């Protein structure tokens, strides 16, 4: 992807008034509760089985802030991508085996919930603007499988 | 399928919404033009400028046919019938352009209701805009 | 929808296809995992090298199921119920790869069958195979 | 895209024995037939109501020679299909009106005719290659769609 001056400038405008935290731990909670088959991956995280389970769970809390704060590093990178995320692709191909298709999940899950917490201020134009960032995020992601 | 709470959680929402439906589907057309922008090649004959009225006006037709779905919930195949037919034998907007436009309602919703959009409640919005969705590519071939 | 028509083509590729149904499984699986090799990460205990024994004995199990379904393509919902929830609760495949091993399949039987593949089998084939996959996600959520 | 050197050998040697204009006017045919939707843009052509009255209408085998024969040019210049393809890409976006989407479907009945055709010589390496291809051409014609 390629972001114009006006769409970099609407991107770090928003960021820089984020709680990574709290994002992060909403963000990775609704993938769970919405699409619920991708729980296969946190057999270890203990109960997953009620929406208030998921988005109490300390280690679903503390994964989602892990996750959220590679991604915020990401955006320092935006015309060099899949260079940024190139060992982390590797590692989610090799060691976790996890499809890439999860990535687009958590791209639209985490659009959702931007728009519910920023309410007006998450304008149509803001939003474009974040849905080439998260395609070319899963897309940097996905790039080393093989 | 739908369950009873997704039948629940849909017709409350849905119901919050209110008077401001026709105004929500405007925006979330706008939102699907700017974000995904290979569905501008459906509108080639509209002036697509923020505010436009024939925007306005096609986003009003959208919003009363999901009031019309979540009324007949039950027997959403019966109620679009007429809506699945022009899909497929008119307008052939290919399948792939549904989930984009589905993507776009619900982040419409989202900005709208701060108590209502929970968990529980976008699970419930998300599986009732696929259903919507497969009954208007039923009829594709 | 399967019309009459669609029936009796499947019914007859399918056919032909006999008792070499097993070799096309596991066939099309070594096309799938070689041309999109994101589905390898369901598998990560298999051998996938070309004549492996897992990848045999899976494409094998495949073909029967396909071979089940056609014996009951008027009600495709309650021959593959047991499989469908397998697939929902414990194996949790994406539903985004059911297409990636339909049209490997697809191309699997056009190596296949000279004079049976015409345009209007294609079709009735591509239909078939949207409609197994369709049974096989349809308790996900 | 990331074609590797036996592979670029393995598509070349094949399109070597392949009639353009015959599997030109079959790949387009089969596409109004198996995705019947894509008729929309073919209004003009006449006659589109069974699968004989596609396969042998002679707009559309007139057509397929055209849109093949582009696709058989690009495929003597692998390193920048981006390029290669820019100005057909405008067209198709800013005259003609066609969703992308078109693209991908076409490049997957293509596939499908070259495994027909061939049977045996269309290996597994042999298809795999050409997905890399097919989906190469429809992300350049893609590219201009902003
Ligand atoms: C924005 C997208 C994502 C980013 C940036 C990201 C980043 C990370 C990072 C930095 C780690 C720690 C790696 C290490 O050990 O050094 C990790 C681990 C992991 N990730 Fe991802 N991730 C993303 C999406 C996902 C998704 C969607 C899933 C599955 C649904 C997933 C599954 C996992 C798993 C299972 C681990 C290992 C967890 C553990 O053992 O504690 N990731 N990820
Ligand atoms: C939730 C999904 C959708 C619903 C409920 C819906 C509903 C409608 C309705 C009610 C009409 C007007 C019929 C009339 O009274 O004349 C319409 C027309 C139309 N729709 Fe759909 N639609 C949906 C999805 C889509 C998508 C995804 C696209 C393309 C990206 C699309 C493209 C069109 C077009 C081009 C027209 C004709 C507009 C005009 O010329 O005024 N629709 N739709
Ligand atoms: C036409 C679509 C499909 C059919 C008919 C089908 C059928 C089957 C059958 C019959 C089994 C064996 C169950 C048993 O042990 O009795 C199975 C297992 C399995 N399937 Fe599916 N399947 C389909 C699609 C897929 C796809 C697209 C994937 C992933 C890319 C997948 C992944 C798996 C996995 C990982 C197993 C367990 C294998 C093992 O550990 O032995 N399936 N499937
Ligand atoms: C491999 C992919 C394709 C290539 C390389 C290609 C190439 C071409 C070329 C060279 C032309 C003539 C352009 C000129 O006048 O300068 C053309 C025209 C056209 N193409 Fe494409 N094409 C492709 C796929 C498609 C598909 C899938 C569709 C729609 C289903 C499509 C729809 C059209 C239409 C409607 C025209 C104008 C025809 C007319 O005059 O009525 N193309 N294409």
């Amino acid at each position: 992807v390629h972001l114009t001056p006006e769409e970099k400038s609407a991107v770090t405008a928003l960021w820089g008034k984020v709680n990574v935290d709290e994002v992060g731990g909403e963000a990775l909670g609704r993938l769970l509760v919405v699409y619920p088959w991708t729980q296969r991956f946190f057999e270890s995280f203990g109960d997953l089985s009620t929406p208030d389970a998921v988005m109490g769970n300390p280690k679903v809390k503390a994964h989602g802030k892990k996750v959220l704060g590679a991604f915020s590093d990401g955006l320092a990178h935006l015309d060099n991508l899949k260079g940024t995320f190139a060992t982390l692709s590797e590692l989610h191909c090799d060691k976790l085996h996890v499809d890439p298709e999860n990535f687009r999940l958590l791209g639209n899950v985490l659009v959702c919930v931007l728009a519910h917490h920023f309410g007006k201020e998450f304008t149509p134009p803001v939003q474009a603007a974040y849905q080439k960032v998260v395609a070319g995020v899963a897309n940097a992601l996905a790039h080393k499988y093989h | 399928v739908l369950s009873p709470a997704d039948k629940t959680n849909v017709k409350a929402a849905w119901g919050k919404v209110g008077a401001h439906a026709g105004e929500y589907g405007a925006e979330a057309l706008e939102r699907m033009f700017l974000s995904f922008p290979t569905t501008k090649t459906y509108f080639p004959h509209f002036d697509l400028s923020h505010g436009s009225a024939q925007v306005k006006g096609h986003g009003k037709k959208v919003a009363d046919a999901l009031t019309n779905a979540v009324a007949h919930v039950d027997d959403m195949p019966n109620a679009l019938s007429a809506l699945s037919d022009l899909h497929a034998h008119k307008l052939r907007v290919d399948p792939v352009n549904f989930k984009l436009l589905s993507h776009c309602l619900l982040v419409t919703l989202a900005a709208h209701l701060p108590a209502e959009f929970t968990p529980a409640v976008h699970a419930s919005l998300d599986k009732f805009l696929a259903s919507v969705s497969t009954v208007l590519t039923s009829k594709y071939r």
